[PDB]
This record gives structure tokens, C-alpha cells and sequence, in this order.
């Protein structure tokens, strides 16, 4: 399990910041929509877990709001990479929230990671794949702990 | 002068503050529709004379708004090169001469709507420099109208 | 009203105040320090996240979640159906926490002052910020 | 053509090149200089805008109109009905010029030759797709 | 009507600041006294408008206080030249005050402008006459609006 | 008493705090923010000049008029007959505005704190400033 | 008036001020700005050279003609017959202007107010004498 | 030393702070009259020995105050060049030797009045450096008195 | 352009090299008489049309030479501000219009005499920039002649 | 002579020259150097203040006394009764020196030659008037 280094965190925070639309939700929705389309293609059963947010219509306001929440949650975590004490509390918070959702399992996080790995090079310039992979693992593993 | 090099730099800087890295590319429509709303009120010009009849739900009018904000952008950004700016304005003048019912007064009203909306989204705006430079723009677009 | 031009101003100023990740903590601290000075009994609502030590990791993560919540709403101000779905969820997250109705106007005042302090008083528009913040908290508070 | 993710790359990279250019007139003139150097026969098409002197007020004004149009189009790539209307308007403006596919191809090469020299990062494919979106709309 | 440009405002604010006595009222009184002596020479009837401030004895405390108020009002306006939104509220305020004085007319402001144009080169080093003339007009026209 | 040496100190420190035109607004804002925090009901007296939005053009012009008024008085501290004529006019401008007598000591405290913040605590003399400010407000307030 | 040694001081000090000025147009406009500020009534004499706008091409051109004339005169202070002829020519050019002694005095004050602010060293008397030499020649 | 180069620089800086661009030229009389008030109280010297009898309403005394503040200014400003300062002080010494009833103790009292008034208008004043340097000044003016 | 900003800077620099601190004020007459000698040869214009009949021993002609070199100096030094230069040239044009027998060709010959004499005293002179900029000067002085 | 407005110019310009001088002793010595260079016969008047060596402590002290006096006078130009008394005192101090008008004229030239070289802006006339005010008071 390769470590998400200080250098990796710098790379990831740079890629993430450079691609961010700070005043409008449309870009983060598009990013997340692509991630979910990939996730659901890879694991058709996973879509049922999202019935509470209208996953059956990914263009719905309900699902688009979920997309905003997910990208927000990841944005907050990424921005905490240089303060891991705080990161740990955030990931523990997210973990509790996912524990509360019946059927969400650690294996799903591996599929989610594949989905981000596919989508990020399509939205980020000079995207650093190795640093992303290691630091996404750092974050995802924290959320998936206990499930 | 009226719209001096210094005035022009202030106006360009303030337009850039409105359309900065966060806002550029995402806010033009909202800024543009607001400019048109103020213009219609001050000028009494019929929305029906515009593509899509001035209806903000119509793609034809939204495309018109995109063109107008872009035209304003191009003129504003050229304010420090007066010879180039004069040429841009002469081109716009020709385009409006080809359109029935464009008046000099109405061109003035639209230019002042740009300034007023800018001051609404940017409270610190130098309203004098905007007045002088938008008047120079209006004079060029509205020539002979 | 939180008008189209108000939303444009609030979006731009929020992006300035929050857009760079470092000093997100500085913005949050400005809010909580002010809120707890004005409404000391509010501190108790945050016992689970260590509200006595706002500098603690637990509170700082909470603070950054709050700012992220605000970011979601500001980013979505132009999309009312999405905004309403975001506020619906925030409402669920605040109901039955014993939060007094007075806590919301207090937070709005603290947040506006914090943004104003960050972006500078000369560019600021209190009317725009109040109108838009009030739209947000109306969706969250009972 | 020109999907929602490709649009993110092109919007971001246009912002970092055109958007950050210290001399917008020079950037815009460079586009046309590259166009004429790629396809010499294109130059005569611009005889109505003072092209004999590329530093003229008249020609510079044309160049600025063009990059301003590229800017306003790139801003609306995600708004299908709006950009379609705007592209139709531009198509009307180019209809009498009797342009051909080689002309649009040469302009694409000019755009994609100038833009990356202003960037640390450039995505060729996304730019080709979104340039095609614009070119097809204007060719009509 | 030639515009008071950003450059003009810089010139005027510089001339004004360089000649200002920041801690004592004697200099601003002397400046204003000279302006009023010029105004009253040019327009003898104008002096009657100032009967409420002992204009008949320009060396009186009453008139010297008026001088302080006038130079203060102009100092505030000059210092607002780089913030015209605020300037407009100040000039509207001053306009209301002059509207409240029976007999004060727009023509008087032209005579006042002549008086300042005569006096300023006698108190200001490297005085920029054209910039002063344009920016004084900007201020005076705002006060004289509506009379 | 506002002594000759007090007047010398107040004049010099005022000129430092107010003498450069930029940051006149910063000095004013320090006063109003403090005054309205200590005496919230005072904000209502300024309704005509948009006291709810101290950053508004209307309020900022009012703020700068107030500072100009103070400047006139400080500049004239050494000339009591002129000072009295200035205060007489200021008195007319404040009478029948429903201003409570308590508003004046509050403003004096806010103004002194603002000057102190601007010029630095080590050079400051609270006694001199209180004595001289009290001479001024005594002429203005009923 | 204006002896051979005084000429050395004035030539040297003109070289160090006018001669070294980075912005000759600004130096020349400053001369006239000081003139008008010294004697307000002089300004109207210049109504034929665009004086209403001192930054105009027309007025700047006048100012440059004047300091250029001062330069060419200072260069010839030591050549009596030549400068006398040149001074007579200038006298002809000013004859119809109905100037008076106060006007020449004010110009001397302007020259002697601008010049020393560009110098480390200034000799008032030599400048007064050589200005008088020029003024007397032009007044005619 | 006593009144070192460093002490002298502090004193000169602080005198300059009192008589800065805003205050220089307008405050000398008030500073001077205050110095004389403190001096008369500490020294017991008769005001009648001075021009205009020490009356602050008299132009003759006001001119004396102007001379004294200026003399102090010249000495203070020369504190970093000791040879020049010594000469200034010797000149002042000769002037006071020609005046009946000037004592060494009284010269000390006046020097200390300068320091005390400075500290009153400038709370941050380095009272030690003022003491050392005003003592050097008093020693020179008061020599043999 | 013809006589670009860059060309103008070269010409101004080279004129300054000729009339540098050592030469300015002492060499104008010799430079001027040489310019006139080349002009008379190339243009065939009669010396008799000039003050002092073109006689270099005559103070009237020497004063004319002083005026011409100074006029050239003023125009050359204003080459980087085209609007000001145009005005100087228009004034010179009016002066020559008032003089019988000044032709456009002769004005060209005098302008080229300036360039040629400059190149004689300054071997490194940029003869192209001198040609372009002196042609601009000649066009202005010689307009309508 | 030396009106209230002229006083403003002179006070401001003295503040910007003497008031801002980094080396007050050098400024003051320069005044006397210019005086002696203007009128060589004036130098011998200063034989009691070590004038044989202008860099001496004795001569420098004299120069500082003089510019300090100029300073204290300029400060009181607006206080007629006070400056009149002070000028009378100085007149008493100069009475035994048997000075003449040429001496006062030369000092005026020295003052007005040194001061403007320390300034961006100088008003010759105001300085002449206020120097005359001082000189007349001292000449007695
Ligand atoms: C690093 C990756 C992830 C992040 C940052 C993330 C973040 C979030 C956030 C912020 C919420 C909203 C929580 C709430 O309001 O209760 C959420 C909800 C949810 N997440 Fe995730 N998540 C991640 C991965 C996953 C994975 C791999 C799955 C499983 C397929 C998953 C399943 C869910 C479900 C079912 C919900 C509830 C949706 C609803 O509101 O009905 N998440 N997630
Ligand atoms: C500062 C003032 C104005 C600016 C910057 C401006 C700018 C523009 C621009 C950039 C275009 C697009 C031209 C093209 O590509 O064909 C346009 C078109 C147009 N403008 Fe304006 N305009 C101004 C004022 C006005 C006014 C006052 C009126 C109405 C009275 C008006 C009416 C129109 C119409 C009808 C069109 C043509 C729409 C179409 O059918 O294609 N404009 N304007
Ligand atoms: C615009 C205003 C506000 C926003 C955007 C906001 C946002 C948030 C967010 C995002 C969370 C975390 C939700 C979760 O994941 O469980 C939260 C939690 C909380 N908020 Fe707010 N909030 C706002 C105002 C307030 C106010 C005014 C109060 C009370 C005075 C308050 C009290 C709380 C409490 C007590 C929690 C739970 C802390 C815990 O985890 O134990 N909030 N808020
Ligand atoms: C695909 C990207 C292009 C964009 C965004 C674009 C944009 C524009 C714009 C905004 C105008 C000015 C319209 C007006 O206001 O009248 C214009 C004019 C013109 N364009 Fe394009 N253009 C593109 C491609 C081309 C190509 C590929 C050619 C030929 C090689 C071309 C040839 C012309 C000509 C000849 C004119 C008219 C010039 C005149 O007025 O004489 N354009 N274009
Ligand atoms: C830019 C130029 C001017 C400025 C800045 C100015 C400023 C002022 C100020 C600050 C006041 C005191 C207001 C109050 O306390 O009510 C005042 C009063 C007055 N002004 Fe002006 N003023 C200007 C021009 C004029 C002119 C041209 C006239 C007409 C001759 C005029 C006539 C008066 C009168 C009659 C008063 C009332 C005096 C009194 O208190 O009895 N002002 N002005
Ligand atoms: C040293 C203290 C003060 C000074 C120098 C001062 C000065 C001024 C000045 C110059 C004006 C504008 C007058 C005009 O042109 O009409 C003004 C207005 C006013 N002042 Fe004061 N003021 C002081 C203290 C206060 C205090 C303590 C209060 C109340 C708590 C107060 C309340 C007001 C109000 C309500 C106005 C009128 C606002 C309007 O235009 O509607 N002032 N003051
Ligand atoms: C003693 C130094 C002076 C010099 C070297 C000088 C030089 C000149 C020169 C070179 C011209 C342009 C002649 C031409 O080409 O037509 C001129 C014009 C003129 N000068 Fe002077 N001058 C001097 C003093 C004055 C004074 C003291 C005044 C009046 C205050 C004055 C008033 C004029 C006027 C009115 C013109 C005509 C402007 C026009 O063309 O309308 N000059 N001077
Ligand atoms: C630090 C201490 C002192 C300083 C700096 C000082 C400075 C001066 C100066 C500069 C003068 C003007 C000399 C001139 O131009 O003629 C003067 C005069 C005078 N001083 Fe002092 N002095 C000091 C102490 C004293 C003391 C202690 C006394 C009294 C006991 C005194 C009594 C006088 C008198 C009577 C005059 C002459 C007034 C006249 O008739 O012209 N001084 N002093
Ligand atoms: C580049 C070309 C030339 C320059 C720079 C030039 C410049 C001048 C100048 C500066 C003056 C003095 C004007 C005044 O103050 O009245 C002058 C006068 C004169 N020029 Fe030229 N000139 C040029 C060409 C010519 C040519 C080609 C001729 C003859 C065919 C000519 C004939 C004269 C005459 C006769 C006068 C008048 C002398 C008098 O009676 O005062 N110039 N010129
Ligand atoms: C008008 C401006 C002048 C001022 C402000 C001035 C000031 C002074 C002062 C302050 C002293 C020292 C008095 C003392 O403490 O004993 C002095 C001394 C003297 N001054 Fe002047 N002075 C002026 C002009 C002149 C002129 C024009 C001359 C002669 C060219 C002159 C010749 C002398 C001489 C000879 C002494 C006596 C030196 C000695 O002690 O041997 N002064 N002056
Ligand atoms: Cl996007
Ligand atoms: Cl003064
Ligand atoms: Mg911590
Ligand atoms: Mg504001």
C-alpha cells in the first residue's frame, strides 16, 4: 500500500485546484455525473443504493444535488491533505455516514476509485495519475474503514 | 482627455474584476440579461426588435445577449489603443446602421446600462471613468444615428 | 430579494474568500469566534465536535464541513431546484439538535462579517449578502 | 462532438491562454499570422479588413472580433440551444465568403498551434473535438 | 465640457495635499479669505448672501469659521475624487445646503471658479491649472445642480 | 483641562491619523463599527444616510463629513473664537435629531480608540484626547 | 550685459537642465505653466496656439519652439553680430503681439524658476543678466 | 559616553517627531511658552529679566521664545557633531555671560524644562537620552556661571 | 511604418551623438553651413533668396543657419510624438508657404542634406532611418509646395 | 511686502529644502560658499567666525546660526508684531558690521540660488518678496 506523500498531496491539490470552478456548480456536477456513469457501468447493482437520490435519472435536480455533495465532500478532504489530524476526523465523519447506508461495502470504494481514475484525466490538465491514485486511496480507505 | 489612458485602464481593470477567473465564462448571460432589463426600462425600446423578442428563456435572445456582452468586452479591452478601438466602434456602427430603429439616444441608454450593472455587481466601480469611457463607446456606435 | 445581480456579487466574493484552500480555516475561525462571543450558549450545541476548543481537530473538521455546506449553496444559487435539494438535506442535518431559531440570524451576521473582513469593506455589499444568506438559512432552519 | 468533459479542458485552457494574455491584440494577430503561414491562399479572403498591413487598426480590429467570438462560443459550449443559435448567426456572416473545408482546417491548425505555446498543459484531442464543434457550426 | 480624468484627479490631489496645513487652521483661512476677496471684487452683490457669517468683516471669527467650513468641504470633495460614487453623495449634500440659501445661483459658481483659479497658483507649487479647472468644474457642477 | 500641551499632542496625532486622504475611510470605519457595537440603538439615528450598510456610498459620505468636522475643530483648537463658531454650527446640525446625551461620550470613546489604533498605543495620551474631545462634544451636544 | 564669464555659467547650466531633460516637451510645457501661474493675464496672448488645452499638440509645439529658441540663442551669446540678427528676427515675430515689460519680466521669472529645479548648482545673477540680454533683444 | 552618538540620534529623532512636517513652523510659540512656564516654576527666576517681562501676550517676549526654541533646535541638531556643537554652545555661553543674573543652576533648570515639555507632548520620549544630552548642552551654555 | 517609433529613436540618438555634451552649443554653425553647401549644390536654389545672401561671413545668414539647425532639432526631437511633430511641421509649412520660390523638391533636397552631413560627421549613422524620417519631415514642411 | 499667500509658498518651499536637508551643516555652509562666490568682498566680514577655514567648527556654527535664524523668521512671517521684534533684535546684532545694500542683495542671491536646487518647484517672486521683508528688517 503505497504512501500518499507530501509531494503527492501537492500534486493532487494542484490538479484539483486548477480544474475547480469556484463560483458555479455546473462543472462539479459534470465531473461527478461522469464518475457515477462509470461506477454504474462497472457495477450495475451499485445504482440501487442511490435510489434515495433519483440515480435512475442522473440529470434530475435530486441526483445533481447528490453530485454536488459528493464532489464537496472530496473537495473538503483534498483540502485537508496537509492537515491529516483534521483529515482523520473528516474521514471518520464520512465513514459514519456511509456505515448508515445499508449495502455500502469496501469493495464499492475500489470501483469508485476506478471511476475517478478514468474521469480525472478527462477534466484535469497535466494530471498526475500516480499521486492521485495514492492520495485517493488515503481518502477512500478512511471512509471505507469499518465496512 | 475624455476617457484618458488612465480612465481606460481603470475601466478595463474593473471589467476584469467582474469577469475574473471565477466568473468569466459562467456569468455573461446573467450580466447581459440584467443590462437588457435596465436598457428596456430606460430606453422604452421594444423587446420585439431583438432576436427571440427579448425573451430570456429563448436561445435566440440568449445568443444575442452573448454577442452584446462580447462586443462590449472587445471594445472595452481595446480602450487603451484608440485607433483600434475607433475601428471596432466603426464596425459596430455599420452593423447598427443596417438595423431599422436604432437611435443615438438608445445607444446611449444601452451604454449607461452597462455602467450601471457593473456598479451594481462591483460597488467600488469608478462611475466617472465608466461614464466617460462608455460615452466614447456610445459616440462611436451611435454615430449618425 | 436575493436578485440575479446579488447572486453574481455573492458568488464572486465567496470565491475570493473561500477559493484558496489555505485560510479556509481562517475564515471559519472568524465566524465561530464572533458567533460564540455574541451567543455563548450556542457553544453547547457543538459539544460532540469539541466546541470548547475551536482549535481542536474535531471542531476544525466541523468548521470546514460548515464552510463546504455554504460553498455548495453559493455555487448553486443560480439553480434553484438543486439549491432546494441541498437545503432539504441541510435541514435534515439540523432538525432536532435543539438549535434555537435565534442561532440562524446570529450565524448569518457572523458569516457576513467574516467574508467582509476577508475581501475588504470597500467592495462589500451588505444588502446582497443578507438577502442571499437569508434564502439559505430559511431552507435550513425550522 | 465536444463532450461535457472535453469542454472543461478547453474552457480551462482557453482561460489560461487567451484569458491571461497580456497583449490580446498581439495574441489575436498571431492567430492570423499562423493561419496565413499555414495556408497562403487564405490571406486574400481578408482584403476587406486591411489585411495588407497586419498591424493596421482595421486588421487588428478583425482579429479581436474573431478571438472574442471564439471566447463567447467557448463560454457557451455547454448551452446547446444558445451556442447553436450563435453558430447559425456566424454561419450567416460567413456564407457569402465561399469558404471551403481546407479553410476551416487551416484555422483549426492555427488555433491549435498558438494556444499551447501559452500553456504548461494542453490536451490536443479535446481541442480538436471542440474546434470541430465550432467549425461545423460556422461552415453551416 | 472637458472631463476631469484619473490623471487630472491625481494632479489636483497632489497640488492640494502638498499645500495643506494638516494641524492648523491659519493657512486654510488665508486661502479662503483670498478666494472670497476675489469673489466679492468680481461680484459685489454676492457679499450680501454671506451676511449670516459677518462677511462685512472678513477678519472676524465668524467669517474665519465660514472659511474653515468652505475649505473643509472642498478638502473632503477633493479627497473623494478617486471614489466618485461617494463624491456624488457628498456633492448632493452640499447642493441641498446651497439650495437652502436664497439667492445662491449657478452663475455664482462660475465666479467662485474664477476666484479659485486666481488664488491657487499663489498658494500651490507647480500648480496644474488645466487639471484644477476641469476637476473644480466636476465638483462645482455637482453642488450647483438644481439651482 | 485641554491644555496647550494637550492641544499640541492631539493636533499632531490627529494629523498622523487623518493627514493622508486614503485611509480616512479606514479611520471612520473603526469609529462606526465600535460605536454601533457598543450602542446598537444609535444605528437608527443614521437611517437617512443608510446606517445599516456602513459600507454604502451614502454612509461613507456621512462618515467622511464627520471626520472633516472633527478636522475643523482640531485644526482650530488653538483659536477658541473660531472653534466656538465651528461648534455653534455643529450644534445647529445636531439639535432635534433625537440624539441621546449618552451618544456623545460613546462616540468620544470610539473616536479615541480609532485614533489610538491608527497611531499606535506607545505614543498615545488618553488624558489629552479625552480632555480635548470633551471640549468639542460639549459645544455640539445639548 | 551678459558678459563672457556669465555666458559660461548660463551655457553650462542650460546644458545641465534643458540639455539633459528626459522629457523636453514636459520641460517646455512646465515653463509656460509657471508663466501663466506667475502672470494670469499672459495666458490669453497664446489663444492662437491652442492654449486652452496645454497638453494639446498645438500648444506643446509652441512650447518646444520657445525652448528651442532659448537654446539657439544661448548657443550664440558669444557671437554678438549673429545673436543680434537672430534677436531682431524674433523681435519682428513678437512686434504685433503688443507685449509689455511685465510680460518679459514674468517670462524671466518662469525661466529662472524652472531651470534651477533641474540643477545641483545655479547662478541667479548670471541668469538674470543673460535673460535680460535676450529679453531686451526680443522686446526690440 | 554621556550623550553618546546613539543618545544624540535618539534626541534628534524625537525633536524631529515633535517638530515634524505638520507641526514645524506653527507650534514653536506654544512649545516655547510652555517651556518657560515650567522653567519659571522650577528656577524661581524673575520673568522681568526677559524681553517683554515674560508676558506671553507681548511680542517682545514671543520673539525671545522664538529665539530660545531656535537656539535649542540648532544645538540639538548638531549633537552628532561634537566639535560644531561645542562651538555653538560656547557662543551661547558668551551671550549669557554678558547677561546679569544667569546662573549655572538656572541654565540647568531651563534645559530640564525642554526635556520635560518634550516628554509631555511626546509620551514615548527617551527621558534618559534627553537627560544626558540636555546636561551636555547645559554644561556648555552654563560654563563659568 | 515609415519612420517607425524605432526609426525615430535611432535618428534622435544619432542627432544627440553629433550634438553631445562636447559639441552642442559650439558646432551648430559649422554643421549648418555644411548642410547649406550640400543643399545649394543639389537643389540649384539661389543663395540670394536667403538672409545675408547665403554668405557664411554674414551675421544675417549665420542667424538663418542657427534657425534652420534649431528647427531641424525641434522636429527631430519630436519624432516619437507624431501628433506634436505633425503640428511643428505644419507651422514650418505655413512659414515656407509665405515665402516665394520654396518648392517641394527643394525641401526634399534640404532634408537630404541634413542626412548626408550627419552621415559625414557620424560614419555609423543609420542612413535608412534618416532617409525615412527626413522624408516624413520633408513631406510635412513641403506640403502643397 | 511678503503677503499672506507668498508666505505660504515660502514656508512650504523652505520646509521642503532646509526642512528636509539630510546634512543641515552642509546646506548652511553651501549658502555661505555661494555668498562669497557672488560677492568676494563679503568674506572678510566673517573674520571673527573662523571663515579662513569654511569647514571649521567655528565657521560651521556661524552658518547654522544663520539658517536657524532664517528658519525662525520664516516661521513667524505671519505674526507681524513678533517678527518685527525679532528683526529689530537681529538689526542690533548687525549694526556694528557696517553692512551695505550690496551685501544684503548678495545674500538674497545666495539664498535664492541654493534653495531651488533642493526643490521640484520654486516660486522666484514670492521668495524675492519675503527675502526683502527679512533683509529690510535686519538692515534696520
Ligand atoms: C471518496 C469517495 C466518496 C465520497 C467523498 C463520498 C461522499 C458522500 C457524501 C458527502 C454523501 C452525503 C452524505 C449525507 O448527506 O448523508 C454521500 C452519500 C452516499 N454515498 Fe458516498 N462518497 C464516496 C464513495 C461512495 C461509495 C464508493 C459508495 C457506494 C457505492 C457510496 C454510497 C453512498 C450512498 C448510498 C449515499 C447516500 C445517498 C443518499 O443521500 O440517498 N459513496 N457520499
Ligand atoms: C453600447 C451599445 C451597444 C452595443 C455594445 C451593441 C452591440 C451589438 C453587437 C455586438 C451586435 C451583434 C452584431 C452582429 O454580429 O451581427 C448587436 C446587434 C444588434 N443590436 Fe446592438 N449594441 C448596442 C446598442 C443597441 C441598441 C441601443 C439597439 C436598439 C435600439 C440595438 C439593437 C441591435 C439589434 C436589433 C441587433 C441585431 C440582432 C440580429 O438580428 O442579429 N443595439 N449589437
Ligand atoms: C448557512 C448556515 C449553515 C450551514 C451551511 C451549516 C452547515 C452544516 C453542515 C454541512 C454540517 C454537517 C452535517 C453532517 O454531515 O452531519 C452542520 C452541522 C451542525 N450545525 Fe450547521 N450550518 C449552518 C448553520 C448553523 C447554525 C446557525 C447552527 C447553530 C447555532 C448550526 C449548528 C450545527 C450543529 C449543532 C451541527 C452538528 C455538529 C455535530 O456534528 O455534532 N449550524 N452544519
Ligand atoms: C471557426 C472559427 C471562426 C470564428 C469564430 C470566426 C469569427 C468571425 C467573426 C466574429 C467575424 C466578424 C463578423 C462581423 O462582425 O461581420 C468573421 C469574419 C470573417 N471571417 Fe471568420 N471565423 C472563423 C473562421 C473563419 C475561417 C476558417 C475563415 C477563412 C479562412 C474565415 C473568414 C472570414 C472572413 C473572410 C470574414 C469577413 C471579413 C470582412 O469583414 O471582410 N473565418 N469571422
Ligand atoms: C465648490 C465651491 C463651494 C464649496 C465647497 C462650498 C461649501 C460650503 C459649505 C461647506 C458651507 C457650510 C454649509 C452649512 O453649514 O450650512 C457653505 C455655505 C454657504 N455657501 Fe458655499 N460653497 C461653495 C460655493 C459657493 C458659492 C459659489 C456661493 C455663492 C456665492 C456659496 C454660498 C454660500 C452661502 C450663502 C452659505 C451660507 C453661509 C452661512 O452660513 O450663513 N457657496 N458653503
Ligand atoms: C465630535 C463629534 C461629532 C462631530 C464632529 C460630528 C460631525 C457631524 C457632521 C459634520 C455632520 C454633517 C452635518 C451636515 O452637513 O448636515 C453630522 C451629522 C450627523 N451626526 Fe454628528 N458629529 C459628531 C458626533 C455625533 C454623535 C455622538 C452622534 C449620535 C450618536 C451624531 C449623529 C449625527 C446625525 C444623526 C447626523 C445627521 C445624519 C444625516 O445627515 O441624516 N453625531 N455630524
Ligand atoms: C524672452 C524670451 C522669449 C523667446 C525666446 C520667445 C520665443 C518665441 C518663438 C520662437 C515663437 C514662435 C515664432 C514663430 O515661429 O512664429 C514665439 C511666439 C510667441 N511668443 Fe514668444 N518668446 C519669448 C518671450 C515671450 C513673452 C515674454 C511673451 C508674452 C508673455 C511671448 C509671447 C509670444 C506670442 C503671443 C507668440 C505667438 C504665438 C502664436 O503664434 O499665436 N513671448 N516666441
Ligand atoms: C538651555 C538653556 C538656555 C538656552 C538654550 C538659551 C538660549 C538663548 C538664546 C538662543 C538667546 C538669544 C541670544 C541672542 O540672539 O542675543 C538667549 C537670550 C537670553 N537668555 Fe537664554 N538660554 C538658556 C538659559 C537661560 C537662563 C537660565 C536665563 C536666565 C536666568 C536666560 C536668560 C536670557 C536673557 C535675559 C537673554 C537676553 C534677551 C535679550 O535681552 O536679548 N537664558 N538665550
Ligand atoms: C527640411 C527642410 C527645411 C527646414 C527644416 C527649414 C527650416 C526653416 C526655419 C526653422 C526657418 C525660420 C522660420 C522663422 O522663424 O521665420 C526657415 C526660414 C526660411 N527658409 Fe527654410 N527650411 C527648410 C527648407 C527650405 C528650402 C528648401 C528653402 C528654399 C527653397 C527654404 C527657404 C527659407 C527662407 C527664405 C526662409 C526665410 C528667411 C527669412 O527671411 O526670415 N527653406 N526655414
Ligand atoms: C538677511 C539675512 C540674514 C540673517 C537671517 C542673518 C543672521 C545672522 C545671525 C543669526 C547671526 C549671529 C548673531 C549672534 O548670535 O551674534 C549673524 C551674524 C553676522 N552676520 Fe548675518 N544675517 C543675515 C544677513 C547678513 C548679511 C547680508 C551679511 C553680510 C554680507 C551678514 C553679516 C554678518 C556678520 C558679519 C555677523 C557677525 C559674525 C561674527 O560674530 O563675527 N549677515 N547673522
Ligand atoms: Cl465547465
Ligand atoms: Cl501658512
Ligand atoms: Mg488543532
Ligand atoms: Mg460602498
Amino acid at each position: 500500500s503505497s504512501c500518499c506523500s507530501s509531494e503527492d498531496r501537492a500534486n493532487v491539490m494542484h490538479n484539483w485546484d486548477a480544474a475547480w470552478s469556484a463560483a458555479y456548480s455546473d462543472r462539479r456536477v459534470a465531473l461527478a455525473q461522469a464518475v457515477f456513469a462509470s461506477l454504474f457501468s462497472r457495477d450495475a447493482a451499485a445504482q440501487g443504493l442511490f435510489s434515495g437520490v433519483s440515480a435512475d435519472n442522473p440529470d434530475s435536480a435530486d441526483f445533481r444535488a447528490h453530485c454536488v455533495r459528493v464532489v464537496n465532500g472530496l473537495d473538503v478532504a483534498i483540502n485537508m491533505l496537509n492537515d491529516p489530524a483534521v483529515l482523520n476526523e473528516q474521514l471518520a465523519h464520512l465513514s459514519a455516514q456511509h456505515q448508515a447506508r445499508a449495502g455500502v461495502a469496501a469493495a464499492h470504494f475500489d470501483v469508485m476509485a476506478e471511476a475517478f481514475a478514468e474521469v480525472m484525466p478527462q477534466v484535469s490538465s497535466c494530471f498526475s495519475s500516480d499521486s492521485w491514485n495514492r492520495c485517493f486511496a488515503r481518502i477512500a480507505n478512511g471512509i471505507s474503514a469499518g465496512l | 482627455e475624455c476617457c484618458s489612458r488612465g480612465d481606460a485602464e481603470v475601466v478595463i481593470s474593473e471589467w476584469d474584476q467582474v469577469f475574473n477567473a471565477a466568473m468569466a465564462g459562467s456569468s455573461e448571460s446573467a450580466i447581459g440579461v440584467a443590462i437588457f432589463d435596465v436598457f428596456f426600462t430606460s430606453s422604452g425600446v421594444s423587446p420585439s426588435m431583438f432576436p427571440g423578442g427579448g425573451d430570456s428563456s429563448s436561445a435566440e435572445f440568449l445568443a444575442q445577449v452573448s454577442r452584446v456582452i462580447s462586443g462590449a468586452d472587445i471594445a472595452i479591452n481595446s480602450l487603451t489603443n484608440r485607433a483600434t478601438c475607433d475601428s471596432l466602434l466603426s464596425h459596430l456602427n455599420a452593423q447598427h446602421k443596417a438595423i431599422s430603429g436604432v437611435t443615438g439616444a438608445a445607444v446611449t441608454h444601452l451604454s449607461e446600462a452597462i455602467s450601471s450593472v457593473v456598479a451594481q455587481v462591483l460597488p467600488s466601480a469608478h462611475i466617472d471613468a465608466w461614464g466617460y469611457c462608455m460615452a466614447y463607446i456610445a459616440a462611436g456606435i451611435g454615430a449618425g444615428l | 430579494d436575493c436578485t440575479s445581480l446579488n447572486r453574481l456579487l455573492v458568488k464572486r466574493q465567496w470565491a475570493e474568500a473561500y477559493g484558496e484552500g489555505t485560510n479556509r480555516e481562517l475564515l471559519g475561525n472568524r465566524i465561530w469566534e464572533d458567533l460564540f462571543a455574541n451567543m455563548p450558549d450556542a457553544r453547547g450545541l457543538f459539544s460532540r465536535v469539541n466546541g470548547n476548543d475551536i482549535d481542536s481537530s474535531e471542531f476544525q473538521a466541523h468548521s470546514l464541513r460548515v464552510l463546504g455546506g455554504l460553498d455548495m449553496c453559493v455555487a448553486s444559487l443560480d439553480d434553484v431546484p438543486v439549491l432546494n435539494a441541498l437545503l432539504a438535506r441541510l435541514n435534515s442535518q439540523h432538525d432536532s439538535r435543539g438549535i434555537p431559531a435565534a442561532g440562524y440570524p446570529a450565524f448569518v451576521a457572523s458569516a457576513i462579517s467574516a467574508v467582509r473582513a476577508t475581501v475588504g469593506a470597500r467592495s462589500f455589499d451588505n444588502d446582497a449578502w443578507n438577502s442571499c444568506m437569508n434564502q439559505i438559512v430559511s431552507g435550513i432552519s425550522g | 462532438v465536444c463532450n461535457r468533459l472535453e469542454q472543461i479542458l478547453v474552457k480551462t485552457q482557453w482561460a489560461q491562454s487567451y484569458g491571461e494574455a497580456e497583449n490580446r491584440a498581439a495574441f489575436s494577430r498571431d492567430l492570423f499570422s499562423e493561419l496565413f503561414n499555414i495556408q497562403g491562399s487564405s490571406r486574400a479572403l481578408f482584403s476587406g479588413v486591411g489585411v495588407d498591413d497586419m498591424n493596421s487598426a482595421a486588421f487588428t480590429a478583425h482579429c479581436l472580433r474573431v478571438t472574442g467570438a471564439l471566447n463567447r462560443l467557448i463560454s457557451q459550449l455547454d448551452q446547446q440551444a444558445t451556442i447553436n443559435a450563435d453558430l447559425a448567426h456566424l454561419a450567416g456572416q460567413h456564407a457569402s465568403r465561399n469558404l471551403d473545408a481546407s479553410n476551416f482546417a487551416a484555422m483549426g491548425q492555427a488555433v491549435m498551434s498558438v494556444v499551447p505555446t501559452h500553456l504548461d498543459c494542453f490536451n490536443q484531442h479535446a481541442w480538436g473535438e471542440c474546434y470541430e464543434r465550432i467549425a461545423s457550426g460556422i461552415s453551416g
